């Protein structure tokens, strides 16, 4: 009885394009 | 006697970016060094009318 | 995230 | 001079405003000397705010 996934994986947001958004909101006028 | 008078050191200025008349040539912002701004050039699409 | 991807201010700029 | 510049992308309105409203559009630097010319010829124009 081998175990294979239950249903597909769902992908993923990594955490990296946070700092990249709020470093190109950096160079923009406010954040606020 | 020699009479060795009062000395004197220097008071030189100091001077501020953000005092000066270049600052509003900028958008000066101190920010953490990062990589990802590094590793990749912006791209801007920009409106014509 | 739609203040921190997509960001501040809708006029002007976006991001894309 | 001051006419010939284009705008940019990212510009603040509410920085480097001065006093009763107006609105500084860029900045010009020169050497000592020049500023003295410019200043000792144009004092119609220059004021202090």
């Amino acid at each position: 009885t081998v175990s294979a996934p239950a249903t597909y994986g769902n992908f993923v947001l990594s955490p990296e394009n946070a700092v990249t958004a709020i470093s190109y909101h950096s160079i923009l006028a406010d954040f606020n | 006697f020699e009479a060795i008078f009062g000395t004197f050191c220097n008071r030189l200025e100091w001077v501020y970016f953000l005092t000066s008349g270049l600052a509003a040539a900028a958008h000066a912002i101190k920010f953490h060094d990062l990589n990802k701004l590094t590793t990749g050039k912006m791209l801007f699409h920009v409106q014509v009318p | 995230a739609l203040r921190i991807y997509y960001g501040d201010d809708p006029e002007r700029y976006n991001i894309h | 001079l001051a006419e010939a510049a284009t705008d940019s992308i990212l510009d603040n309105p509410t920085t480097y405003t001065t006093s009763s409203g107006a609105k500084i559009s860029g900045v010009m630097v020169s050497t000592a000397n020049v500023m003295q010319i410019i200043m000792s010829l144009l004092s119609s124009h220059i004021t202090k705010e």
